[PDB]
């Protein structure tokens, strides 16, 4: 009993058994002492340490010191919670005493997870080029933007020169000298023309992206809590089986 | 029967196939598309509001093209309103979208990055000329200077104008004894830390001396002549001067004493160059001291040195010149006046992307955060769930304000509904860098949760919002206390830790938990003075119970005599007690001074506070040699990322020494413009490469030209991999060489430095022997005249790899971590051959690897020495093939490099736990030298599916190696050769092991970069169960021969 203690497991795979449960969560574990309390608290692990007793406080073994707590906080002992969640899965693993086809149930759930953890990859990648070419369709939008100013600035720049050398001299020229500085100004404005329609494509396309943007999002967030679960689903399965350390990685 | 006749439905067969190049994208020389069209029409916007539109080539000159357009403007009317061409400038839209003024007129049309293909025609504004080169600074930087002059944000302007006390402080250090300091600082001399030699190099020079060659030149600029003296190793570069000189002007028709004078109006005229390569010797170190020279050593080489004119060096080095940029509440209420808790009103988040139909509720996670956290978590309730969130609610944090750490942090997180999952997160310093408690209402855009963190809160990551707008935006707002709260000066801190201290001395008689204080007096245990020096040895990640937290917080001042113990302190501090806090201040204010190796960790990300961090700095600047620093640079620049603040003490250390010593300048400028694309560090990246920049010098004008180069080779690659993939090699290739042809791609890539080592010049391009490699990702293999005027005493040729397509940094790392474990053991006196091949990211995957010559992949070696039919390739072939190579004495020395380089190379990469290792990324140079290369992913990073206590061995030595190790035996296993073998592989596994806490620390601080191999500690945790770290070391050792023997199977006790 005080070697299953429902706990006890006799440093890096405590935390990789402590990462992502909740605050109150614990277990208990190099001529430091003896066995460690590692209790997680909020996102950070709390290691605390352990003539038959097991600081200064009459508690007979290690079994006898974990039932207490469970019961009540921690803070009496040391200034700055509770054992709440002693979480150590035999519980939903189809409670399969086939010891081969909890072994091929491994490999099911790790292709499919295998397969999933690509798809998370993939969208993660198409997420961040799109930022990217999101965000280059915006500074183009400034560029086209900050053109049509010179050329808006270029059209009305003319009209000031173009009209003094209309009215200074009438006569002289004329029709040969206006058609040809009106060909040019029709040039010009049609020109301005092809640009902002140029943009105006641009900022239809933005949007168009700007929502696979958020459709690419949607299933990355979709895909997520699945990764976790058939994540957390095949650790609890190759923890089973290890209640063959070689034998696995074919499997796996 | 194979399938059981079940249809796949959905499969459909109209990048995993051709499964390589994943990066993009990137656009070159106009908007849209990468190679402007050779034949090409600009409109040319003239002051006369006409547009003529000029037919240019591709390639041509600002200079041919004005000189055209107004020999063509004539021809449209208005001519006499215009003035002579000398009276304009060009002026255009780039794709920055900015309006650059085009000042150097010799620039092409393709190398402007225009937006659209067009010119408009202006008398030039802004009469200063010279100071409208702050495009040179933003060519450099990849973003103009004009972009943060528009920045609102104080702190970020407060940073351009305080951060120039650093740079005119540095300049002043240059022109200090010119011209000597200015050849001092351009070529700063390449030298060991240590001037004591290891054993087994100074056994190479016969009772220490060493057969060196000086060169020099007489008229006109050819005739070279030889003096080869043999001077003691450990004499300084002016000796072996005049030797040279007194050798040169010996002579029949000059005495003994008219020598002597001869040579002292000699002597100081000269200074000592390395022929082939711009590295000079401008210091006395001990020859020896120098890198070249112990390289030379252990190659069994002659060094080759030059004897150059003090003048004729001192005419290359320009004036640096330096210029100041255009750019130059009545006392408030102290933070522990303010009584009351923390709580935070959290508001609306606007733009959240869930499925509906998928997720069933979405909340506000919240923490306070200092690396770890001072209070208990807390959410906030599920409320409107995914259809339009918003909760407003104070978040009640049982904290007092007075208790809040400087550095303390808020960090958040929106989630998803045990379905606990998060959607995004972002982070906010709770203090402003003025020192002011945050107050008012904040909008905060936050991030996407990446790979490896499945946790709910992220509070390593950044802290502030992220620049992208549309993601999701959660507002928020904090409480106000009638006046802008600060936090306390260091007088009013001190205070109150003297105060605390007294206070402490009458607390009475019994204390259950003792935990916090002595109750011991001055006298202490003689026992427990052994378990601090015990709990002092451990690595950073063997965590701290709270026993032993308590135990070193009540010590603490007995800790002060042994100062290594600090960051183990640090940690047992509670920052939620600004009683304790304060005394920890006036440790901290005094501590002794520590190991640069030991204070770096203190600038991870698990020591966020102001003070710590600087006395950090202050151990650096004390230590840290300009060696030691441009090693560990990488790491420097990284952990800036977990500086709060813009201006802080690690940033003006490093700005410093980059305008000091311009072969660190380099390789930072190179570091922070390879993140720049990374919109975490971005602005402060920018804002930095900015400063360094303005301040440099002429080195200014040679990085652009190197950034230049860069971006051709970026843009003629993702050519190459875009619309002319699916062509040939060989229509690629005359693609490739078609282009490097164009004057333009002949300016940009002849005349500059090599990024990875600006010593060595490039020069022309010898394109014959520039190709595409046969790798999917389509890097160059380009080639470089040395235009050295010693070339052929060198190396007649450059060539390195430029290659577009993979993240270059895993390489880099792990490399630089070589590098390091082979100075650890040869300094150590025990001589395993690594080579650590340059490498060096210039982007996003984008980069540059060192090509080593004569140097073949084990496949090579084995596809030649192959018979025909192809039935099997023989194990000897890797021997017959060295054989060959080396044949008669020289024989048994490429063996013992071999066997040397390959125990080296077996324990670093055992311990590093690198990819797999095959006869394609195993690779052997014809002196019998074995060295890895594509390392993969570095940690471990396949077992991340799977994985579990996997200890894998990278390196198995198969057959063709042991036959190798072993002369040429067959049951190699029982050789001498190979007990000598195995015995320097344990050696070096425990020199390793003695480190660890460096390696560890390395790490650590690598976690800022966003490499998937590094997202937290326990990535890092791989290296301490291969280090064998919580065991002795006889286990560590019969640990790893387990570990040897079971991969090999037999061998190994
Ligand atoms: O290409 C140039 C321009 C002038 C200065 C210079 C000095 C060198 O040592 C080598 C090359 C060069
Ligand atoms: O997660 C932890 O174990 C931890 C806890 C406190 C401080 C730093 C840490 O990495
Ligand atoms: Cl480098
Ligand atoms: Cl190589």
């Amino acid at each position: 009993s005080l070697q299953d203690a429902e706990w006890y497991w006799g440093r890096e795979e405590v935390n990789e058994k402590l990462r992502d449960t909740a605050d109150g969560t614990f277990l208990v574990r190099k001529m430091h002492g003896d066995y460690t309390l590692t209790l997680r608290k909020g996102g950070n692990n709390k290691l605390i340490k352990i003539d038959g007793k097991y600081s200064d406080p009459t508690f007979s073994s290690v079994v006898e010191l974990i039932n207490h707590y469970r019961n009540e906080s921690l803070a009496q002992y040391n200034p700055k919670v509770k054992l709440l969640y002693p979480v150590s899965q035999q519980d939903q693993v189809v409670k399969e005493d086939n010891i081969e086809a909890v072994g091929k149930k491994l490999h099911e759930y790790n292709t499919q997870f295998q397969e999933k953890s690509r798809e998370y990859d993939r969208l993660y990648e198409e997420y961040t080029r799109t930022s990217q070419e999101i965000q280059m369709k915006r500074t183009a939008i400034e560029a086209f933007n900050e053109t049509i100013k010179i050329f808006e600035e270029q059209c009305q720049t003319q009209e000031r020169y173009s009209k003094e050398y209309i009215e200074k001299f009438k006569r002289e020229g004329n029709e040969k000298e206006i058609q040809r500085i009106m060909h040019n100004y029709d040039k010009l404005k049609s020109r301005i023309s092809e640009i902002i329609d140029s943009r105006r494509r641009l900022e239809e396309d933005l949007k168009k992206q700007a929502a696979e943007y958020r459709e690419i999002d949607k299933r990355m967030n979709s895909i997520k809590p699945d990764l976790i679960q058939l994540r957390k689903t095949r650790d609890q399965y190759l923890m089973w089986l290890t209640q063959r350390q070689k034998k696995l990685n074919e499997w796996l | 029967s194979y399938y059981h006749h079940h249809h796949h439905h959905d499969y459909d067969i109209p990048q995993g196939a051709m499964g390589s190049m994943p990066p993009r994208p990137s656009s070159g020389e106009l908007w849209g598309i990468h190679l402007m069209p050779p034949r090409i029409l600009v409109e040319c916007l003239l002051p006369n509001g006409m547009i003529v539109t000029l037919e240019c080539l591709r390639e041509a000159t600002l200079i041919t093209i004005k000189h055209e357009l107004f020999k063509e403007a004539r021809k449209y009317p208005l001519h006499q309103l215009l003035q002579d061409e000398s009276s304009y400038i060009f002026v255009s839209v780039t794709q920055e979208a900015e309006r650059e003024e085009f000042f150097d007129e010799t620039r092409r049309l393709c190398d402007l990055r225009l937006f659209q293909p067009f010119l408009k025609v202006i008398e030039p504004v802004g009469n200063r000329e010279e100071k409208i080169l702050n495009r040179e600074i933003g060519f450099a930087i990849g973003m103009p200077v004009c972009e943060f002059d528009m920045v609102k944000d104080p702190e970020v302007q407060d940073f351009r104008r305080n951060i120039l006390n650093v740079c005119k402080e540095a300049v002043d250090l240059r022109d200090l004894n010119s011209p000597h300091s200015r050849a001092m600082y351009v070529y700063p001399p390449n030298v060991e830390s240590s001037p004591e030699l290891p054993k087994h190099i100074y056994n190479k020079l016969d009772k220490g001396q060493i057969i060196v060659v000086i060169w020099v030149i007489v008229s006109p600029n050819n005739d070279k002549q030889k003096y080869t003296l043999k001077i003691n190793h450990d004499c300084v570069p002016e000796q072996v001067i005049a030797e040279a000189i007194r050798k040169k002007t010996r002579s029949m028709l000059l005495s003994s004493e008219q020598l002597k004078l001869c040579v002292l109006e000699y002597q100081g005229k000269y200074i000592l160059k390395v022929c082939g390569c711009d590295e000079y010797f401008l210091e006395k170190y001990p020859l020896s001291q120098y890198k070249y020279i112990r390289s030379c050593i252990m190659l069994g080489r002659m060094p080759n040195l030059m004897l150059m004119a003090k003048e004729s060096l001192y005419s290359q080095l320009p004036m640096d010149c330096f210029t100041m940029p255009s750019y130059s509440e009545t006392s408030t209420k102290s933070l522990w006046v303010i009584n009351s808790a923390l709580r935070i009103k959290i508001l609306c988040a606007t733009y959240v992307n869930v499925n509906i139909r998928d997720i069933d509720k979405i909340y506000v996670r919240t923490g306070i955060y200092h690396g770890g956290e001072p209070l208990c978590d807390n959410v906030n309730t599920q409320r409107v769930p995914c259809s339009n969130p918003r909760w407003n609610e104070w978040l009640n944090y049982d904290i007092y304000i007075p208790d809040l750490p400087r550095a303390a942090r808020l960090c958040l997180s929106i989630c998803s509904v045990e379905e606990h999952c998060p959607l995004a997160w972002g982070n906010i310093n709770l203090f402003d860098y003025t020192d002011t408690l945050v107050s008012g209402k904040m909008a905060l855009n936050l991030w996407p949760v990446p790979h490896g963190l499945e946790d709910l809160l992220n509070p390593i990551g950044v802290t502030g919002s992220n620049p992208n707008k549309e993601t999701p935006c959660l507002e928020l707002e904090f409480d106000w206390f009638s006046s802008v709260v600060k936090f306390p000066d260091m007088s009013v801190i001190e205070e109150h830790a003297n105060w605390s201290v007294s206070r402490e001395a009458g607390f009475s008689y019994s204390h259950a938990g003792l935990s916090n204080r002595l109750a011991r007096d001055n006298e202490l245990r003689e026992n427990d003075k052994e378990q601090l020096k015990a709990i002092s040895t451990r690595d950073p990640l063997s965590e701290i119970t709270e026993q032993e937290k308590d135990f070193l917080w009540s010590h603490r001042h007995y800790c002060v005599t042994i100062p290594e113990i600090l960051p183990k302190l640090l940690l047992s501090v509670k920052w939620n007690s600004r009683d304790e806090v304060a005394q920890m201040y006036c440790l901290v204010k005094d501590w002794p001074p520590i190991k640069p190796e030991q204070a770096m960790e203190l600038l991870d990300c698990n020591y966020p506070d102001p003070m710590v961090r600087g006395f950090a700095v202050r151990c650096l600047e004390k230590y840290l040699t300009d060696d030691k620093l441009s090693q560990y640079l990488i790491q420097l620049v990284q952990v800036l990322k977990y500086e709060q603040y813009l201006d802080n003490l690690l940033v003006r250390f490093l700005l410093k020494k980059a305008l000091t010593n311009q072969r660190i300048g380099h390789f930072f400028f190179w570091h922070l413009k390879s993140e720049m694309h990374n919109k975490t560090v971005s602005q402060r990246f920018g804002l930095l490469l900015e400063s360094y920049c303005r301040a440099c010098g002429m080195y200014l004008k040679h990085l652009n030209r190197q950034v230049e180069a860069m971006e051709k080779l970026i843009n003629l690659t993702d050519i190459l991999k875009q619309e002319k993939k699916d062509e040939t090699q060989k229509v690629q290739m005359k693609f490739l060489v078609e282009q490097m042809r164009r004057p333009d791609f002949m300016d940009a890539l002849q005349g500059f430095l090599s990024p990875l080592n600006p010593a060595h010049q490039l020069g022309n391009l010898r394109l014959e022997e520039c190709r595409i490699m046969s790798s999917a990702k389509r890097p160059l293999w380009l080639n470089w005249e040395n235009p050295d005027i010693m070339s052929e005493l060198l190396f007649q040729n450059n060539e390195i790899i430029f290659k577009n397509g993979d993240d270059l940094r895993q390489d880099m790392l792990t490399l630089q971590i070589i590098r390091i474990m082979e100075n650890i053991w040869q300094n150590q006196g025990l001589d395993l051959r690594m080579l650590p091949y340059g490498c060096l990211s210039i982007g996003d995957c984008v980069g540059l690897i060192e090509v080593v010559r004569n140097s073949h992949t084990i496949m090579q070696i084995q596809c030649k020495g192959g018979l025909k039919g192809a039935l099997q390739f023989n194990s000897h072939t890797l021997h017959q093939w060295l054989k060959d190579k080396n044949k008669g004495e020289i024989y048994d020395a490429a063996i013992d490099l071999f066997t040397r380089s390959c125990a080296g190379y077996c324990v670093a990469t055992f311990i590093l736990g690198i990819g797999d290792r095959h006869n394609s990324n195993i690779m052997v140079k014809d002196d019998g030298q074995l060295f890895h290369i594509d390392f993969g992913h570095f940690l471990d990073h396949k077992k991340k599916k799977f994985g579990y206590k996997r200890e894998r061995v990278p390196f198995v030595l198969t057959q063709d190696f042991l036959i190798v190790i072993s002369k040429g035996a067959q049951e190699c296993t029982k050789t001498r050769e190979f007990e000598r073998f195995q015995e320097m592989c344990y050696k070096a596994y425990l020199a390793i092991r003695q480190h660890a806490n460096l390696f560890i620390n390395l790490f650590s601080m690598m976690l800022g970069s966003g490499m998937p191999e590094l997202q937290s500690f326990d990535d890092i945790a791989y290296i301490r169960k291969t280090l064998a770290l919580d065991k002795t070391e006889q286990e560590a050792l019969e640990y790893f021969m387990k570990q040897m023997n079971d991969a090999h199977h037999g061998g190994w006790t």
